RNA sequence: CACCCACUAAUAGGGAACGUGAGCUGGGUUUAGACCGUCGUGAGACAGGUUAGUUUUACCCUACUGAUGAUGUGUUGUUGC
RNA sequence: CCCACUGUCCCUACCUACUAUCCAGCGAAACCACAGCCAAGGGAACGGGCUUGGCGGAAUCAGCGGGGAAAGAAGACCCUG
RNA sequence: CGGCGGGUGUUGACGCGAUGUGAUUUCUGCCCAGUGCUCUGAAUGUCAAAGUGAAGAAAUUCAAUGAAGCGCGGGUAAACG
RNA sequence: CUACGCCGCGACGAGUAGGAGGGCCGCUGCGGUGAGCCUUGAAGCCUAGGGCGCGGGCCCGGGUGGAGCCGCCGCAGGUGCAGAUCUUGGUGGUAGUAGCAAAUAUUCAAACGAGAACUUUGAAGGCCGAAGUGGAGAAGGGUUCCAUGUGAACAGCAGUUGA
RNA sequence: AGCCCGGCUCGCUGGCGUGGAGCCGGGCGUGGAAUGCGAGUGCCUAGUGGGCCACUUUUGGUAAGCAGAACUGGCGCUGCG
RNA sequence: ACUAAUCGAACCAUCUAGUAGCUGGUUCCCUCCGAAGUUUCCCUCAGGAUAGCUGGCGCUCUCGCAGACCCGAGCCACGCA
RNA sequence: CCGACCCGUCUUGAAACACGGACCAAGGAGUCUAACACGUGCGCGAGUCGGGGGCUCGCACGAAAGCCGCCGUGGCGCAAUGAAGGUGAAGGCCGGCGCGCUCGCCGGCCGAGGUGGGAUCCCGAGGCCUCUCCAGUCCGCCGAGGGCGCACCACCGGCCCGUCUCGCCCGCCGCGCCGGGGAGGUGGAGCACGAGCGCACGUGUUAGGACCCGAAAGAUGGUGAACUAUGCCUGGGCAGGGCG
RNA sequence: CAGUAACGGCGAGUGAACAGGGAAGAGCCCAGCGCCGAAUCCCCGCCCCGCGGCGGGGCGCGGGACAUGUGGCGUACGGAAGACCCGCUCCCCGGCGCCGCUCGUGGGGGGCCCAAGUCCUUCUGAUCGAGGCCCAGCCCGUGGACGGUGUGAGGCCGGUAGCGGCCCCCGGCGCGCCGGGCCCGGGUCUUCCCGGAGUCGGGUUGCUUGGGAAUGCAGCCCAAAGCGGGUGGUAAACUCCAUCUAAGGCUAAAUACCGGCACGAGACCGAUAGUCAACAAGUACCGUAAGGGAAAGUUGAAAAGAACUUUGAAGAGAGAGUUCAAGAGGGCGUGAAACCGUUAAGAGGUAAACGGGUGGGGUCCGCGCAGUCCGCCCGGAGGAUUCAACCCGGCGGCGGGUCCGGCCGUGUCGGCGGCCCGGCGGAUCUUUCCCGCGCGGGGGACCGUCCCCCGACCGGCGACCGGCCGCCGCCGGGCGCAUUUCC
């Protein structure tokens, strides 16, 4: 029964909710268990980075988030190809790959290939047999310079190009932003029907003299 | 704390604050928002007008990200840069104006509430309102669009 | 209630939880079975008729009926008012 | 309805068995606000209590069925949901 | 629930199944308007899906066609009445 | 002059349903604190003992008891009972009362025994009366069968007897 | 927030410097009946939503400790003489 | 009728702590304030919503706070009933 | 001696011939979660909040506490309005100009207007002082009037969005069934120099067993023909007389 | 995201997804098209090496499966074959011996062990209680968790702490060898090859979903295509674009866990509570059965569980005895109320009971029973340091131009002082000196807060302190030894 002013409320408690209630008294235990598993994994892959493979630089999809950039699933095969890495050796040397990702733009392509080349320049490779160093690395740069890396490998970071203050020119002063936006909306709205009317006008024009 | 509640003061009073005549019964009037058009109609009309009926066009699969467009007003416009920027522009001898990138600050549309300090500025935004553009021009600045 | 027979001095009218069911009886009404008439499409209904249908407990308190006793006169008895 | 028959009755009496009764032994239950003498008054319009009057004498036994609007069942009639 | 499953049925109209009335005797009258049941489809009115044709760019729309049933028409009361 | 304290003056005081405030009212547990209490006697309980408070309640004496307990500042509740034909347990009056009354019936002597209306033996009087109160089975029971012993309880009196 | 002087605005009204409204300056306190009292204002909100009675007015009814209204007071919620 | 003392739909367990506008109960003290049985709407008339009546929390103001004992030195508050 | 009917409960009305209550002990009924609303307390404040994750001898306490900051993603708030496409909250004065036509172009300032009330604050003529005076030095109190006016209230303007009516201008890399602007009414949960966020507590309402106890019922899945009802199979049993 | 889009007698109510941030992160295999002398697989005998989950190697003119298709290459990220160029790059499997000894400090399991008071005096039935233990304080403490022991125990016992010790067993990690397999990888060009059918899809029906002219699933009917097919949240036609590639298969981690095995803990309950069950509890018992289902903890430190005498046939008593206690006596800790017996006191014909006011009696209480004290002064009779005042020492309070420091707050200057020789920030400018295409990451400059700093002035010694003086007060020791002072 309503009582004076109030909000019309709709509790979703008509469906025997007390049989399915998830308490969280095992949350600290879960955190401890996850931390122990992380430490055990980091010990197991001793010089390899604890967080795992390098991830590609990836722009977020929708119009809400396309200004941001984050870490993807794996480097695309086009990126690997133009970086000169085999798609079956990348996962061995710790490069995550994503065969189903495409590269629409050369800017993102080149950003990810410079990322791959930087990772390859910073990689230390241990020979399979330590007593037979075939092509991995010099022993001097892996005796003590090898160290397990903590955190994501080369973390993906949003960068802003800072523009210095400049003198406003008369052309910029005479640009009409609101009018341009309104006319752009109108043109995109009426583009199709304008073309249809031009079509019909041309059809009457080609037969006007008969 | 249950020691701070009415139940500790209602010990010894038989009806427990619910009356001897009307008592405290299970659900007089119905359960939930029952009878909102029949016997709770006065309450619903008085405090929640518009509750019953449909208005407008429904639209399946609404995606909020598509219509995401945060707005910022001209009075808060200069808070998006550092104070060093504004003081340097004010004391700058040449007519060089700083650039404010509201998309970088997280806003897509610049609205026109407030007034601007009398100094030029370039504003980069996805959308501008008519009065916001008028005020930015009025202070000698420029409005430039981004996608 | 009524009505008649007969006697009679007279066969007056009433109340008491329309006195009186742990007093009785159970003929009537007023469960369940059943028949008829009328009503209802029907289930079924009928201040309409008919028939068959479990009437439980007092040892408590009082009331009443009887039965011992009790108070006081020192005990006790007889005769008495 | 008639004959016969008879304690159904006039109109009650007597007898017998088993009880009830008293005793030795044994030994419950129902029910219980507190309790238990009345008249009238007023009162939820029928009081055990209240007011006004009548009055009131320990502890009990066998009966009794006027009252306790006695007990047994959250009325089955009627209405409401 | 289901299977060409099962009961009557190891049966076959002097048999199974469904009803009403209730031995014997003597009778069982009139009504087919109503509601049922049943017979005949006769040009037949209505009549779903599918199928046919047309219009349209298609979705779609329209039209023709016309199963049972209902309407139309007979019979029937030891059918309800 | 614990300023959340202290002091002054004036007016006022009914109360169901209901609302609010205060509680140095009370219960259980937790964090602090009382260099707290306690086998030279804790809790609990009992008391014609002494008192305090408007009150909820509390303190102290005496007895019993025999191992734990309380004050203050906060914290947290499964936190206060006369009722619910309340739940469980216990106990009264009724009340030494109703009652131990269906199927005819017992009596005498003796034995054992602490003890005999009821057990055993003998004598007598009766009953079932062969469609039995007789002799044997099925179902069901499951050791009740037999002997010896006991006399707590049970056999609605009793028992020396007994399923 | 009154009264009395000037002045200004109007796209309303209009013979008219008209009318009306608004706005701006300025001057007037004997505070323009009695009596009493400190007022204004917001939020949240329980219980209730069976009433009954008396004077007087009053409708239905033969009437009712009947049924129904008006006004004030009361009982409910309230003891005391 | 009968279907294990159960039959106008057995028994057992579970859904199930089924729902109840209806009945019953609802646990310490003191202090302050203190009702309603009426309006409107409702398949409403034993119930709700709504206004009214109540409480709590406030806030905005008004009178002055007087002489350290003493000692006033036409005109005497915003407003309300 | 005076007063004094038995409590609880529903009720207009209970001592009731209204119901529950023989007695005693122990148990026994507004709780927790979620969501709101308002009030109060605390921190920060146009912000606020790490609650999810991660980092810290992993662990008596510690399942705590601490930390992150390129973990603030995100939530709520900071902007509303419209069904929507969409649009989206600054004015006042002095001017020079068209034609200062109720309006178009710029300057300079100031930066949410105005009226009436309005706690507080400011100025204040004049008064209050001593053994007295002609003579001013310092500050204190009262003070008629006057001024700036907080919050808040009433009113009048103004601004944003929707929608009507009227009408005239302006813009162009798209001259368009294009875009923008004005005046006057009106609809908005708006603006008009933010007040929110988090946490805690209280009250109220609600969904949940929902203060406690209480149906007649409904559904699902099982157990029963040792009683009875009926069919079948296989056994057993029923003196003595009359009629004829 | 979000109680949102949406569904809903659009009522009550119901209600996802995408993006974003995290935990975890891992990818792949066939069929088909093809090539390769079926290259393939199972079984049975024989030998050797093993046993420990039965494998390895070899042999069989030994059987069978299989061309109605086994194996190798290969799978949509393309693949294959040829050439040309370049690189030999180093795989996995089970043992022999031993390290780093497996690691947040054993990897796991099992066993046995490891500090210090029973010190002195006392309380008690017994104490683990109380008092004490010089040297800064009984002893140990990386151990002061807990439990037991006749109380309440860090030191009596078990344990507890410890990258403590010892023993036994098991398991994964590197090297050299062992047995054997194990077979070429990348880039360019050319030539070839490329896909899952009663399935998709459509109609209709029923259920389901937030899915709304139909989200998913299924039945029936229809029934595909190959620049094709599906999706693109409003039915349809045309058109462009985007996105994936269905109708075959496998795959760890993050996640769930009211049953099980073994543990740890708790602001929980404390025998009518907490599980129904603290106990011979799913037991006793009930029902034909399905099924229903309790009640019930406590002597004492130790049985020391009452020998013996006596009455009785016995139950049961009286003595005695054990014990700290039987006023703890085998359903025995404590032992309430209701109810009952007895004793004592009081009372009694209006049922008891109650409120107010007295009175009588009684039990107790008051150390009731000659009634307080204590400040000054006066008088009497006694004692005694010492009373004041001075001297020395100690310590405090207050004041002092800052007497002198130490400083302190706000500013204020050169910044000698810091991007080498002080920091952190900035949406501020730059190499116009430095490593990535005319295109970054550094390094500089500047700005803001800073940091200690060298000094000064300004206001103060403050509640931030010291040293000096000055005054006052207290205390200790001298003197003062009597008309003072005190008891
Ligand atoms: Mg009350
Ligand atoms: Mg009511
Ligand atoms: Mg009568
Ligand atoms: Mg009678
Ligand atoms: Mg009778
Ligand atoms: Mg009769
Ligand atoms: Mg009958
Ligand atoms: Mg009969
Ligand atoms: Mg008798
Ligand atoms: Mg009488
Ligand atoms: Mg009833
Ligand atoms: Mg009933
Ligand atoms: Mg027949
Ligand atoms: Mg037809
Ligand atoms: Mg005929
Ligand atoms: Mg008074
Ligand atoms: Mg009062
Ligand atoms: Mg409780
Ligand atoms: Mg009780
Ligand atoms: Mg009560
Ligand atoms: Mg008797
Ligand atoms: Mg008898
Ligand atoms: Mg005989
Ligand atoms: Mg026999
Ligand atoms: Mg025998
Ligand atoms: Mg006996
Ligand atoms: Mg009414
Ligand atoms: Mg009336
Ligand atoms: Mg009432
Ligand atoms: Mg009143
Ligand atoms: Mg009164
Ligand atoms: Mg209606
Ligand atoms: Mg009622
Ligand atoms: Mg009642
Ligand atoms: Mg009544
Ligand atoms: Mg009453
Ligand atoms: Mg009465
Ligand atoms: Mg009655
Ligand atoms: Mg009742
Ligand atoms: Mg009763
Ligand atoms: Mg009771
Ligand atoms: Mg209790
Ligand atoms: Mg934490
Ligand atoms: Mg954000
Ligand atoms: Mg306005
Ligand atoms: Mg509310
Ligand atoms: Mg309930
Ligand atoms: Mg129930
Ligand atoms: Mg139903
Ligand atoms: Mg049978
Ligand atoms: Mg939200
Ligand atoms: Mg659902
Ligand atoms: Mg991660
Ligand atoms: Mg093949
Ligand atoms: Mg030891
Ligand atoms: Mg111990
Ligand atoms: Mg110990
Ligand atoms: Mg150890
Ligand atoms: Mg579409
Ligand atoms: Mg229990
Ligand atoms: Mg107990
Ligand atoms: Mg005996
Ligand atoms: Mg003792
Ligand atoms: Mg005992
Ligand atoms: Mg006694």
């Amino acid at each position: 029964a309503p009582s004076r002013n109030g909000m019309v409320l709709k509790p979703h408690f008509h469906k025997d909710w007390q049989r399915r209630v998830a308490t969280w008294f095992n949350q600290p235990a879960r955190k401890i268990r996850r931390r122990k598993a992380r430490q055990a994994k980091a010990r197991r892959i001793a010089p390899r980075p604890a967080s795992g493979p390098i991830r590609p630089i990836v722009r977020c999809p929708t119009v809400r988030y396309h200004t941001k950039v984050r870490a993807g699933r794996g480097f695309s095969l086009e990126e690997l190809r133009v970086a000169g890495i085999h798609k079956k050796v990348a996962r061995t040397i710790g490069i995550s790959v994503d065969p189903r990702r495409r590269n629409k733009s050369t800017e993102s392509l080149q950003a990810n290939v410079q990322r791959l080349k930087e990772y390859r320049s910073k990689l230390i490779l241990f020979p399979r047999k330590p007593s037979a160093p075939k092509k991995g690395d010099s022993s001097a740069e892996e005796l003590k310079l090898a160290t397990q890396l903590t955190g994501p490998v080369m973390p993906v970071r949003n960068v802003y190009k800072k523009e210095k203050a400049r003198v406003i020119t008369e052309e910029e002063k005479n640009f009409k932003a609101f009018a341009s936006l309104r006319m752009a909306r109108a043109n995109a709205r009426l583009f199709g029907i304008r073309a249809k009317r031009a079509k019909e006008a041309a059809e009457q024009d080609v037969e006007k003299k008969k | 704390p249950s020691r701070l509640r009415k139940t500790r003061k209602l010990r010894g009073h038989v009806s427990h604050g619910h009356g001897r005549i009307g008592k405290h019964r299970k659900h007089p009037g119905g359960r939930g928002n029952a009878g909102g058009l029949h016997h709770h109609r006065i309450n619903f009309d008085k405090y929640h007008p518009g509750y019953f009926g449909k208005v407008g066009m429904k639209h399946y699969h609404l995606k909020r990200n598509q219509s995401f467009c945060p707005t910022v007003n001209l009075d808060k416009l200069w808070t998006l840069v550092s104070e060093q920027t504004r003081v340097n522009a004010a004391k700058n001898k040449t007519g060089a104006a700083p650039i404010i990138d509201v998309v970088r600050s997280g806003y897509y549309k610049v609205l026109g509430k407030g007034k601007l300090p009398k100094q030029p500025v370039i504003v980069k935004a996805k959308f501008f309102s008519r009065r916001a553009e008028e005020k930015i021009k009025s202070v000698g600045g420029a409005c430039v669009l981004v996608a």
